[PDB]
């Protein structure tokens, strides 16, 4: 099992890169995005369609919009007399080094979500929304800044991860402005705290915000801040209790009131 | 003697003082009936 270490390995299991090779990928897919286009513009056709059946040759059978339809289409562009066939074959190009720039990647993904751990979201959750990240930051990179990679990278994964952990952390959906929201109410009070010697009060904490805030909203912000509890709390030293098996029905007419 | 006739119990009785304590196990605390009441959520089954 472990299924971590499994990851681990499998991305491992693929060389990093150099500058030569980094470069050489992200030129390869600026100019693949360039082909697309000028063959979207050559056929008539949307820059979409093509992008989609140019990846589903690519990525081949094993990866399974019909066979019918992309074959149709895959055969129009080998209708193209000559200088058209050169931009098809620099989008196949490109795809395949967007493919291999992400796989070579991936690792500054796992890097860089080891440290939001313990916040609602686990580990390989976390690694799959940096991957989405990556994938973003893959698709907006520019090599002509002379920028490494990793520079650019970074933000989108932390973007992705910010993100998800504030869209799937709670199992009643807070919106994301009011999730930062509490953050910053928290980090307020916590500093508020440190300072203070003891917990603050509303009112002290509702100055410390600044305008535009007081002590009853700071009460509704952290009233709604509470995560629901379990109906399957256990209660008691025995495993015998739990704690909705003290939670009577108050929907349902009683047989007094039916009567 | 026997308080409700006036002779004296038929063998001598051991009789004498002892110490004894009243425990925090009360009848007060512990008789409970129900005709009808609340019901659990799920199993709709009279809650304990």
């Amino acid at each position: 099992s472990d299924p971590v270490r499994q990851y681990l390995h499998e991305i491992g299991q693929v060389p990093l890169l150099t500058l030569e090779e980094e470069v050489e990928l992200a030129r390869k897919v600026e100019e693949g995005m360039e082909a697309i286009k000028k063959l979207s513009e050559i056929t008539g056709l949307d820059p979409d369609l093509i992008r989609e059946v140019v990846r589903a040759k690519i990525l081949g059978s094993a990866r399974v919009l019909d066979p019918k339809t992309v074959e149709e289409i895959d055969q129009k562009l080998k209708s193209l007399p000559k200088e058209h066939k050169r931009y098809l074959h620099i989008a196949r190009e490109g795809e395949a080094a967007r493919q291999h720039l992400i796989e070579a990647n991936l690792r500054l993904v796992v890097s860089i979500a080891k440290k939001y751990t313990g916040r609602g979201l686990s580990f390989l959750d976390l690694i799959q929304e940096g991957n989405q990240g990556l994938i973003r930051a893959v698709e907006k990179f520019e090599y002509k800044r002379r920028f490494k990679f990793s520079t650019y990278a970074t933000w989108w994964i932390r973007q992705a991860i910010n993100r998800a952990i504030a869209d799937q952390a709670r199992t009643i959906r807070i919106p994301v402005h009011m999730v930062e929201t509490i953050n910053k109410l928290s980090r307020t009070a916590r500093q508020l705290q440190q300072e203070l010697g003891r917990e603050p009060t509303y009112e002290e904490i509702a100055e410390a915000m600044g305008p535009g805030w007081d002590a009853k909203r700071v009460e509704e912000t952290l009233k709604i801040a509470q995560e629901p509890v379990s109906l399957e709390t256990p209660i008691g030293d025995e495993k015998d209790s739990f704690y909705g098996d003290f939670i009577p029905d108050e929907h349902l007419p009683s047989p007094v009131d039916a009567a | 003697y026997d308080g409700r006739t006036g002779e004296p119990i038929e063998g001598p009785i051991v009789v004498g003082q002892m110490f004894i304590m009243k425990l925090y196990h009360m009848v007060e605390d512990k008789m409970h009936a129900r005709s009808t009441g609340p019901y659990s959520l799920i199993t709709q089954q009279p809650l304990g």
